[PDB]
RNA sequence: GGUACCUAACCAGAAAGCCACGGCUAACUACGUGCCAGCAGCCGCGGUAAUACGUAGGUGGCAAGCGUUGUCCGGAAUUAUUGGGCGUAAAGGGCUCGCAGGCGGUUUCUUAAGUCUGAUGUGAAAGCCCCCGGCUCAACCGGGGAGGGUCAUUGGAAACU
RNA sequence: AUUAGCUAGUUGGUGAGGUAACGGCUCACCAAGGCGACGAUGCGUAGCCGACCUGAGAGGGUGAUCGGCCACACUGGGAC
């Protein structure tokens, strides 16, 4: 029934944010693995590391929280929905919050994130951005 | 030197009541103009058979001709798979 | 955190609203101001005062804003990125311009930017027309801004790759 | 959910209605027809000249005309000014113009036509009312 | 007639100078000399417009024109808008201290000649090209006005050069941020005309 | 049959011409084939820029100059080469 | 067509009007008018002290133009994908079962229809945009670019549909 | 869609005629086919585009002159 997973991990990451729980779970996927990598990349979280089962395992993620208890992630947004893709021409590759934050991007060589898309002149569907 | 290729078509049989002649739907459909969402369209054809091959629920591919008939313009290539 | 009086202000009264009230004698009227007050400098914030007299009801107006009072991050004398104010059905959008352009909005919202000193800006008025609730969208919006060396900082890296 | 009943039932835009009717309609005799066009004034044949009281409770007594424009409509109409020599059977030219205080009137007599002649003894104002320049 | 009302009712000399501020400084009319309530937020920049296009004294579809120029060309649109206004050929000649007004400089190049790389020149929007000396032929090279706009020397800024000797200035490369807002708070046509 | 062609443009008193190839019957200032060059009458010393390669073609496959435009490719020696071509 | 232009001589003499002035919106005073005469795009004004009616002076906007009318787009986030809503403001079908249709759990090979990206062929000229040149700036007129396909052939990539 | 069925040389075939050609383009014979919810049929409306106006944008309106294509020449039909 769950339409797709990246919307659903998402906004449970958006939910367990804005209470500041610093544990947190959700069920595997490659796409949803590398996209945990690339926020552990980028600062967005504390870390990210992995259990395995006979039910597509389990992925758990730590929150950071900065310094001083404030957001460290204040929002983040599905466009690529179930039923309405969107794809974005090389050129045309946001640059959201004009380099504040960061859009992620399926490419034809892998799922990059939105200033080294753009520097290797890469497209694709682009999925989501981060606030 | 080789000349121009006319343009190939794939497509179902949707009728073959009528003797030397197949009638194909091809599935060829776009995206909404204005809002960018892909959407169904079915667009069918008549085609011309020399000996009735193809049958109702093959998968045939299709090649364009001059004008055989009225409303038809195809040639029937060949029965890549046949239906149940 | 609070922001005190060591400074120099300007006030620009945006409007005064007729009010009253009905009791057995009649009519009980009064005057409602709202003021925007701060320095160019980029420290603002609003403040109300009832009275039933004009003057001194702007007096109190002005208290009320230099006891409540707001910073702002000003990178080139700009906003720094996009931003949506979200107070009770009051929309703005406000958008960083180039540094030629000017201030851009609505009647509150350019004495609320100008009074902040934002010398290049751009915005819209989406909500309701009320002034009041333009200033709270505003300011909460303004609030909700955010300098690029903290968001580093926070991060854990620097603004050479986060500009990059 | 919302975009497949967008890309079925569509976005159904509203019509602005025409509010002036009359300006916009035309005709031709040989051709016993009404035609559609787009026009800003018309002549007409007054039908009726007279005075009549406005809707508000705070009055005045106003003056209009019944007239019987080119494409063979019917209506009502104000001819501002003080004073006027717009006797019934008189070629008068109508522009758009409501008036609020009074129900029904649609169109305004334009002064300066044919028939109607400018208000006489006024200085500003001379390019509407149809006066020209008092003194020489 | 408009000079000295324009002048009062702007609040600002257009040249500079004590008189038509001297002691009637308020504003025209008889409402004058009583209390003025501040300008609307839309008084304020319409009379900044004011201000500057009869300062200039150019047309309004003039005005217009050039702020779209001016928009249009790169740079900063809040002042080069007002460079191309100081290019307008009346003002260089102004400031050469060819004239006492600019009333003066634009009749005189209207009808009186002006030889500046060119044989006449009637339309205020053209230059002394940077690099060429053609000067102000022999038939007004001798002339009263010109004597006395020579002699009463005046501030030629520094992006103008002149001798009074031969009465020829070359327009230098352009001008600079200083006489750009001598005392015009500019960037309130910017959204003035946004409007 | 094709012509090298002189179609007008500019304004009420001051023509200015581009050399074009078109057929006898399309009118004027209507379609053509190609343009290849420019010409300016009331330029002081009177001015020409032609090109003589994808020009050069329609010479060779045939195509009846104008009587201004063959005394100009006279001019620059362009038709002087077209005719050399021939022995050559 | 002795037209464009250049050369001289005569004269401040032949050549400024249109609209608005309560708020929206920049500009206010005196007189007459007394629900009359009238004003108007909205709010509305005028029933003897009218900055809203008609005049007069002044001010304000623009200028060989200025107001009105009529048509289209914006403001209208007021058909909202970009960019809206449905408890009480308009809005959840009385409820259910389900054809077509729209959507689709996790891993793993493969296919490239969607997808992203090169190459080639066109998307006339003249227009809008950029850069230059010329009509005594330009209006305009040239010269060179750029853009303009849910475009045809062909190559490359396989993360996602 | 307050226009649900339309079509019966229209749908397919075999032969024969027929601008320069392929063809129900026209006949003869044989056969029940064709098209419709992805809007057929019918009613109303309009020349189409380069482009023009507005709008920052999506988009919305226009199709004058300048250019291209199309159809018409008092109204219908006909061929040389």
């Amino acid at each position: 029934v769950m339409t797709d997973p990246i919307a659903d991990m998402l906004t449970r990451i958006r939910n367990a944010n804005m209470v500041r729980h610093e544990k947190l779970e959700i069920p595997a996927s490659k796409l949803k693995r590398e996209i945990a990598e690339i926020l552990k990349r980028e600062g967005f979280i504390r870390d990210v590391e992995f259990v395995e089962d006979s039910k597509q395992g389990i992925i758990r993620v730590f929150l950071k929280y900065g310094q001083n208890n404030e957001r460290v992630i204040t929002g983040l947004k599905r466009i690529s929905k179930p039923g309405l893709r969107v794809y974005a021409k090389s050129n045309e590759v946001p640059r959201v919050l004009n380099g504040l934050g960061i859009a992620i991007i399926s490419t034809s060589q892998g799922v990059l994130t939105d200033k080294e898309a753009r520097a290797k002149q890469a497209g694709g569907e682009v999925l989501a951005y981060v606030w | 030197s080789e000349r121009n290729q006319r343009k190939v078509y794939q497509g179902r049989v949707v009728s073959d009541k009528m003797d030397k002649t197949i009638t194909v739907v091809v599935e060829t459909y776009k995206k909404h103009t204005l809002y960018g969402k892909r959407v169904k369209y079915s667009k069918k054809f008549k085609a011309h058979d020399e000996n009735n091959q193809a049958k109702i629920g093959d998968i045939v591919k299709i090649m364009e001709t001059r004008p055989l008939s009225a409303t038809k313009r195809f040639r029937l290539v060949e029965v890549v798979e046949e239906a149940v | 955190r609070i922001d005190p009086s060591k400074l120099e202000l300007e006030e620009r009264l945006v409007t005064v609203n007729r009010v009253a009230k009905v009791v057995k004698g009649g009519r009980r009227f009064r005057f409602a101001a709202l003021v925007v007050v701060g320095d160019k400098n980029g420290h603002v914030g609003f403040g109300t005062g009832k009275a039933q007299e004009v003057p001194e009801a702007i007096r109190k107006a002005v208290e009320d804003a230099k006891k409540n009072l707001i910073e702002v991050p000003m990178v080139g004398t700009t906003i720094p990125h996009e931003i949506i104010g979200r107070f009770g059905a009051g929309n703005i959008l406000l958008k960083p311009a180039s540094e030629g352009t000017g201030v851009i909005a609505g009647g509150p919202v350019r004495a609320v930017l100008e009074l902040a000193g934002v010398a290049d800006i751009l915005s819209k008025s989406l909500g309701s027309n009320t002034p009041i609730n333009m200033i709270r969208a505003t300011l909460q919006g303004l609030s909700e801004l955010k300098r690029a060396e903290d968001v580093a900082k926070l991060r854990g890296k620097s603004v050479e790759e986060l500009l990059g | 959910p919302t975009i497949n009943q967008l890309i079925r039932k569509g976005r159904v835009s509203k019509v602005e209605n025409s509010k002036s009717p009359a300006l916009n309609k035309g005709y031709n005799s040989f051709k016993k027809e009404h035609t559609n066009v787009s026009s800003p004034q018309k002549r007409g044949v007054c039908t009726r000249v007279g005075t009549m009281t406005p809707k508000k409770p705070n009055s005045a007594l106003r003056k209009y005309a019944r007239v019987r424009l080119t494409n063979g409509i019917e209506v009502t109409a104000y001819i501002p000014g003080i004073g006027h020599n717009l006797q019934e059977h008189s070629v008068v030219l109508i522009r758009g113009g409501r008036v609020k205080d009074l129900p029904g009137v649609r169109y305004h007599i334009v002064r300066g036509a044919l028939d109607t002649a400018g208000v006489e003894n006024r200085a500003q104002g001379r390019s509407k009312y149809g006066t020209k320049k008092p003194k020489a | 007639g408009p000079s000295w009302k324009l002048s009062r009712r702007l609040g600002i000399s257009l040249s500079g100078t004590g008189k038509e501020l001297e002691k009637r400084p308020y504003a025209p009319g008889p409402h004058g000399p009583g209390q003025r309530k501040k300008l609307s937020e839309y008084g304020l920049q319409l009379q900044e417009k004011q201000k500057l296009r009869h300062m200039y004294g150019v047309n309004e579809r003039q005005f217009r024109t050039l702020f779209d120029k001016a928009g249009k060309l790169a740079g900063k649109h809040g002042e080069n808008f007002m460079i191309l206004l100081d290019s307008r050929l009346d003002n260089v000649v102004y400031k050469l201290g060819l004239a006492r007004t600019r009333r003066q400089a634009r009749q005189l190049v209207n009808h009186g000649h002006i030889l500046v790389d060119g044989s006449r020149v009637d339309i205020p929007s053209y230059l002394v090209k940077p690099g060429q000396t053609i000067g102000v032929r022999e038939k007004s090279r001798n002339l009263s006005i010109i004597k006395e706009s020579v002699e009463v020397n005046n501030f030629v800024p520094e992006y103008l050069t002149f001798d009074a000797e031969k009465l020829e200035g070359t327009f230098t490369r352009l001008p600079e941020r200083s006489e750009l807002a001598p005392e015009i708070n500019e960037a309130l046509i910017v959204e003035f005309y946004s409007r | 049959a094709v012509k090298i062609r002189l179609k007008r443009m500019g304004a009420k008193k001051s023509p200015f011409y581009r050399i074009v190839v078109a057929d006898s019957r399309s009118p004027r200032d209507g379609r053509f084939i190609e343009t290849v060059g420019t010409y300016n009458p009331v330029a002081k010393p009177a001015e020409v820029k032609i090109d003589e390669e994808l020009a050069l073609k329609w010479l060779q496959t045939g195509a009846k100059p104008s009587d201004t435009v063959r005394n100009l490719f006279s001019s620059q020696g362009i038709m002087e080469k077209f005719h050399n071509a021939k022995q050559g």
